[PDB]
């Protein structure tokens, strides 16, 4: 458990994709069963032959610069069905609500709650 | 006395290993202008130390009982 | 007027939501608050304080969707804002609220002179 989370940490710090040698330095962790358990049942860890992590989106930037917009301009509500409807291409759920985070900051909540997005 | 610092800086180290699984002595003074000494008898009771090829000196902090997380 | 009416019973804050929505088909706070560019949170407020005056009637449907009209018919750039009465208008209100006589978008509520808001 300790050097799994500690590979899947690494991965997501360093966040490339790696042979199961490449990783074990960085983490010094190895195991058959990371090779037939760990490293393909673990969502995070995507099989590219060797091991990368799942990132949330090709580019940080994409996702993150229409956020910064909308935020200057227009309402926070609707933040995955308002940023497919935008474009032809499909924004994944979990790149959205992670650029959200990261990126956050603080929302103007109202009593469920009403969440407005605005900068600090 | 310290000791809010070692609770405290053990967040720091979190933040560290939520970085990366491993980290040697000189980085994590980057992170904390702490005294080494002070920071090696924090990871002496829950750390663990690797030597390597050249003996790179790395440090994990020790899940096997860390009620805190 | 309506819009006076409403000023009478309550602030001019509401009076701005009353006139967005005089300005264009029946809107969500969503919408009411995103031409206007005011908190959702303020928008639904507002809205519940003209409800009971009866400026504006609301249908709930089992997200859940909410739908605001003006009970307009009871009583019987792009994105303007006005000086006085702080209400607010798009381009969709341009091409109405404009005036000739003074080649500008007047107000419809308080007939004060608008301008763009960023």
């Amino acid at each position: 458990s300790s050097k799994l989370l500690w590979a899947t940490e690494y991965i997501q710090k360093k966040g490339k994709p790696v042979l199961v040698n490449e990783l074990l330095d960085y983490l010094s962790m190895k195991k058959d069963d990371k090779v037939i358990e760990l490293l393909k049942k673990l969502d995070r860890i995507e099989f590219d032959g060797t091991f990368k992590y799942l990132s949330t989106y090709d580019v940080h930037s994409p996702s993150e610069l229409l956020k910064l917009l909308r935020s200057q301009v227009t309402f926070k509500g609707i933040s995955c069905k308002d940023l497919k409807d935008g474009w032809p291409q499909c924004d994944e759920t979990i790149n959205q609500l992670e650029e959200d985070s990261k990126i956050l900051v603080l929302r103007t909540k109202k009593d469920r709650y009403v969440w407005y997005n605005s900068g600090g | 006395s310290i000791r809010m610092p070692k609770k405290e800086i053990l967040d720091y180290l979190f933040k560290l290993f939520d970085e990366y699984d491993y980290w040697s002595l000189k980085g994590l003074k980057e992170r904390t202008r702490q005294p080494e000494a002070h920071l090696k008898e924090c990871l002496d009771k829950v750390a663990t130390l690797v030597k390597k090829g050249p003996y790179a000196f790395k440090y994990t902090l020790r899940p096997e009982y860390k009620k805190l997380k | 007027l309506l819009k006076f009416v409403v000023r009478g019973f309550y602030g001019g804050s509401f009076v701005l939501v009353l006139d967005a929505i005089l300005f264009h088909s029946v809107l969500a706070e969503d919408d009411l608050k995103q031409l206007l560019s005011i908190n959702k949170t303020e928008l639904g407020p507002l809205i519940a304080r003209l409800r009971s005056d009866r400026l504006i009637s609301i249908h709930k449907q089992r997200v859940e969707r909410v739908y605001y009209y003006v009970k307009y018919p009871h009583a019987i750039p792009n994105g303007y804002m006005c000086p006085i009465c702080l209400t607010k208008y798009t381009q969709l209100e341009a091409v109405q609220l404009l005036n000739f006589d003074r080649t500008e978008f007047l107000c419809s509520l308080c007939d004060e002179p608008l301008v763009e808001d960023d």
